[PDB]
């Protein structure tokens, strides 16, 4: 009943609601939120993560991507190229540049369609998958670099760093510069927030209907299924929603705008492109309901260096009379991914 | 190792 249409949902806290991060999340499923695998949270006009980015230029992109593209009737293949390192000043001067500008347009539909008809020409370049944080240091809410979610736990206990996971990833985006479909690694939950600059807009799919996704792609992309079951986690991947809507696969769109937060849930397939010039911080989270997302995550082990998270230790601490069970490997739990998290049980009376 | 890697994608 909550969000049965599954449509991406956005969340005004106030200043109190908005201090303890876990039990927001928490809050916003219980409301629904997590069905349609994504919600925007507009954070209090009070709110401030850093009070200027004017001091940031000399910032250091030390591996920008060029984005080539190949494909055709809405199905094509991303290839991320390296080039050479490169500060924001000059970043911002290449996104503002006459070659690789937004170009005019009336209304969101129309770059929406520019972006699809266009995505495989004039290859721009995304300041991606950075090390680093905007934030200053002395911002207690919602700070990306510190969240204070179970998934320290990893950090905590064998003191293992996963960058980009554990720790924050800046995206100093440009016009058609896209992110490809995905769920998180290990299927967690991220937070993605738009520090400044031109809108970023996502594609997401339902939790309860990723399986179709993926069954769709494997049907598009079947040499990729063949070499690698999970070859969607290669985030090369991307498929146009009018493929989408042909197919039957149920989804939704939303832009974020700048200043606003961006949460994806456990399975939640998304995908999106950037406006223009704008810089975005990131990072994944987990709560309980995370747990058994991670002990079923299918996983990419085709390649080397790829995200893994051993769920051992968070069996063993949140789930100690299904522990033996798991390690035997005799744990039948079934996903319900229309229920909230546990943490949820006390807004729902 | 069980636990590890980095969320950056392999570039070319
Ligand atoms: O900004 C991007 O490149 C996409 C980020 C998105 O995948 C996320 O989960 O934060
Ligand atoms: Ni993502
Ligand atoms: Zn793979």
């Amino acid at each position: 009943t909550l969000n049965p249409s599954a449509r991406i949902m956005t969340f005004y806290p106030t200043m109190e609601e908005f201090r303890n991060f876990s039990r927001y999340i928490a809050y916003i499923e219980s409301q629904g939120a997590h069905r349609a695998g994504l919600a925007k949270v507009v954070p209090p006009k009070e709110w401030k993560p850093r009070a200027s980015y004017d001091d940031i230029d000399d910032l250091v992109i030390p591996a920008p991507i060029q984005q080539l593209v190949t494909g055709q009737s809405g199905l094509f293949t991303q290839y991320n190229i390296q080039k050479k390192a490169m500060t924001v000043r000059e970043f911002r001067k290449i996104a503002n540049s006459d070659k690789y500008c937004t170009p005019r347009y009336s209304e969101f539909e129309e770059l929406e369609r520019k972006y699809w008809k266009n995505l495989t020409f004039n290859p721009p370049i995304y300041g991606a998958d950075v090390n680093g944080t905007l934030y200053e240091k002395h911002v207690d809410e919602w700070n990306i670099g510190r969240l204070r979610t179970i998934l320290d736990l990893v950090e905590k206990e064998s003191g293992i760093t996963i960058e980009g996971v554990n720790t924050p990833y800046l995206y100093f985006g440009m016009w058609k510069t896209s992110f490809a479909w995905h769920t998180e690694d290990m299927d967690l939950y991220s937070i993605n927030y738009l520090h400044f600059g031109e809108p970023k807009s996502w594609y997401s799919v339902p939790p309860e209907h990723g399986k179709r996704l993926e069954r769709l792609a494997k049907g598009f992309f079947p040499g990729s299924a063949q070499s690698c079951e999970a070859f969607l986690r290669h985030k090369m991947t991307l498929i146009s929603p009018l493929m989408l809507k042909k197919y039957g696969i149920p989804f939704d769109k939303v832009t974020q705008e700048a200043g606003e937060f961006m949460i994806t849930f456990p399975y939640g397939y998304h995908a999106g492109f950037n406006h223009g010039f704008n810089c975005a911080e990131s990072t994944n989270f987990a709560t309980r309901r995370w747990i058994e997302y991670g002990k079923q995550a299918v996983l990419c082990s085709c390649r080397k260096d790829m995200v893994k998270i051993s769920m051992d230790v968070f069996v063993r601490k949140f789930q100690p009379e299904r522990y033996k069970l798991w390690k035997a490997g005799k744990d039948n739990t079934v996903i319900d991914h229309t229920l909230p998290t546990p943490e949820a049980a006390e807004f729902l009376k | 190792p069980a636990t590890g890697g980095v969320k950056k994608p392999h570039r070319y």
